[PDB]
């Protein structure tokens, strides 16, 4: 069948944006199969070959000091102006999770079992939770999923908690998030 | 911090092209090499701004002059099949007959050629299913992800089956509601 | 304001 090698090539245009539009950094990067060769990096002013590969490139760009003056300014005229264009929808984009606190099995009492807190939905991906048991914090005994990229613009995570549930006992899932004033609570009672 | 990447490649011998921007980690939009026309990943996006999709072939153009160069002067070296990792989940916590979607995660895997279908009970589906194109990685591998709208109910089993030259074979990835 | 604009490729030699 069809066993020819395969040859790829990639090409990043890395903006990098601090406090805003504030310090900008652009990171032109070319890569080969799965080695950058050569780079341009606006703190530097000058492409750099990143391997030996890349040295004819970094070489023959940098002879061409027009070129080299338009990448430094490519920091206002190309990542200044789509940080504004796209800003209103995407560094202001904020969309507010779903909150949810389920047993992760159905146990009688009085045995091991997690408790789940299921936070679904949400942009950005920054966001803090935190387990209570009967209004004081804890921090052992938490497995967490990690930050979960759904690919649509929103973000998962599963903060699960360790526990062995008493009849009588509250716990309670605090959730912070730049999409809400206040923190999101969610009770279960055991 | 935040990040806008312009991300580009070109892949031979399949002659397979793409042009996308990217924001933290999420697609805002990639060129239809095909149609020549710039496909927003969130169609709100195209109200609030616009991209000239004829710019992205000019580049394109480029980028494959410019790789067999690279091919020639690395003398004909060729990428090495990076198997991908591969996830199902659902987009939220499952409830029995209520609506949800199930999440094909592609991950850290190259080149970006990929075969992905769907199983319910066997046999493929594709009617709602959607897919997104080849997100770029820090370490220059890629992502993807496959959705699937669905119906929970203790009746049904789904796999995510895959195929990459990385793998010996096709790749089930299980997923089923359990009681 | 307000449509996106792209950096260019540059060229290879030989």
């Amino acid at each position: 069948g069809d066993t020819r090698p395969r040859f790829l090539w990639q090409l990043k245009f890395e903006c990098h944006f601090f406090n805003g539009t504030e310090r900008v950094r652009l990171l032109e990067r070319c890569i080969y199969n799965q080695e950058e060769s050569v780079r341009f990096d606006s703190d530097v002013g000058e492409y750099r070959a990143v391997t030996e590969l890349g040295r004819p490139d970094a070489e023959y760009w940098n002879s061409q000091k027009d070129l080299l003056e338009q990448r430094r300014a490519a920091v206002d005229t190309y990542c200044r102006h789509n940080y504004g264009v796209g800003e209103s929808f995407t560094v202001q984009r904020r969309v507010e999770p779903k909150v949810t606190v389920y047993p992760s099995k159905t146990q009688p009492l009085q045995h091991h079992n997690l408790l789940v807190c299921s936070v679904s939905g949400f942009y950005p991906g920054s966001i803090e939770v935190r387990w209570f048991r009967n209004g004081q914090e804890e921090k052992a005994g938490v497995v967490s999923t990690g930050l979960i990229q759904n690919g649509d613009w929103t973000f998962q995570t599963l903060v699960m908690l360790e526990t062995v549930p008493r009849s009588g006992e509250v716990y309670t899932c605090q959730v912070e998030h730049p999409s809400v004033t206040s923190p999101l609570t969610v009770e279960w009672r055991a | 911090e935040h990040v806008i990447i312009q991300a580009e490649f070109y892949l031979n011998p399949d002659q397979s092209g793409e042009f996308m921007f990217d924001f933290d980690g999420d697609e805002i939009f990639h060129v239809d090499m095909a149609k020549k026309e710039t496909v927003w990943r969130l169609e709100e996006f195209g109200r609030f701004a616009s991209f000239e999709a004829q710019g992205a072939l000019a580049n394109i153009a480029v980028d494959k002059a410019n790789l067999e160069i690279m091919t020639k002067r690395s003398n004909y070296t060729p990428i090495t099949n990076v198997p991908p990792e591969v996830t199902v989940l659902t987009n939220s916590p499952v409830e029995l007959r209520e609506p949800n979607v199930l999440i094909c995660f592609i991950d850290k895997f190259t080149p970006p050629v990929v075969n992905v279908t769907w199983l319910r009970n066997g046999k493929p589906v594709t009617t709602g299913v959607s897919e997104t194109v080849f997100l770029p990685r820090e370490d220059h591998l890629f992502r993807k992800f496959h959705y699937l709208p669905f119906l929970p109910s203790t009746e049904d089993v789904y796999d995510c089956r895959v195929e990459h030259w990385g793998l010996d074979e096709p790749l089930l990835k299980h997923w089923e509601f359990d009681a | 304001v307000s449509k996106m604009r792209m950096a260019t490729p540059l060229l290879m030699q030989a």
